[PDB]
C-alpha cells in the first residue's frame, strides 16, 4: 500500500572546512605552490573577488 | 646587450665622443655633409658635444647578466624579462658606492662563464 515518492539526498560536513588549494593541479607537493612562485621573483598585485 | 640599452645615434647626448668629431669637421662621412644641414641638427649636435650629459650604464649592464644567464640555461628564457626588474630593484633599493662596483665585476665574470 506504498504511496507515491520522491527522494532528498543531502549530506552534512562537520568540523572540516572546505578548502581549495592554490596549484595547478589541486595538489599540494610544496607548502610554497607553484603559483606562490610565480609573484615571487618580481611582485605583482591584483585584486581577489570571491 | 648594447643592441638593447645603448642608441644609434643621440638623444641623450649618448655618443658624444663621435659627435665632437663631427664639429671638427673631420668625419669619414664627409666634412661637407655636415655644413649642409638644418640650424636645429647643428645646434643639438654642437651642445651634445661640448657637454655630456651621459646615461646610466646600468641598463646595460644588468642586461648583460641576465643575457648571459640565459646562455647557460639558469633561468628560461621567459625570465629574461622578470629578473631584469628583480636586479633592477635588488642593486637599486639598496645601492651604494660598492653595489656599483660590484656590478661591474659580473660584466666580466658571468661573461666568460657561458
Amino acid at each position: 500500500s506504498a504511496v507515491t515518492s520522491v527522494t532528498q539526498k543531502k549530506f552534512l560536513c562537520d568540523r572540516v572546512m572546505w578548502r581549495i588549494p592554490f596549484s595547478s593541479n589541486f595538489m599540494s607537493m610544496g607548502a610554497l605552490t607553484d603559483l606562490g612562485q610565480n609573484m615571487l621573483y618580481a611582485n605583482s598585485a591584483h585584486a581577489l573577488d570571491m | 646587450a648594447a643592441l638593447q640599452s645603448q642608441p644609434s645615434g643621440i638623444n641623450s647626448s649618448d655618443d658624444w665622443t663621435q659627435a665632437m668629431q663631427r664639429i671638427m669637421a673631420l668625419t669619414t662621412r664627409n666634412p661637407e655633409a655636415f655644413r649642409q644641414q638644418p640650424q636645429a641638427n647643428r645646434l643639438s649636435a654642437i651642445l651634445e658635444a661640448v657637454v655630456p650629459s651621459r646615461s646610466n650604464p646600468t641598463h646595460e649592464k644588468v642586461l648583460a647578466i641576465v643575457n648571459a644567464l640565459v646562455e647557460n640555461k639558469a633561468i628560461r628564457g621567459d625570465e629574461a624579462g622578470l629578473v631584469y626588474n628583480a636586479l633592477l630593484e635588488r642593486v637599486a633599493r639598496y645601492n651604494s658606492t660598492n653595489v656599483q662596483t660590484n656590478l661591474d665585476r659580473m660584466v666580466t665574470d658571468v661573461r666568460e662563464a657561458v
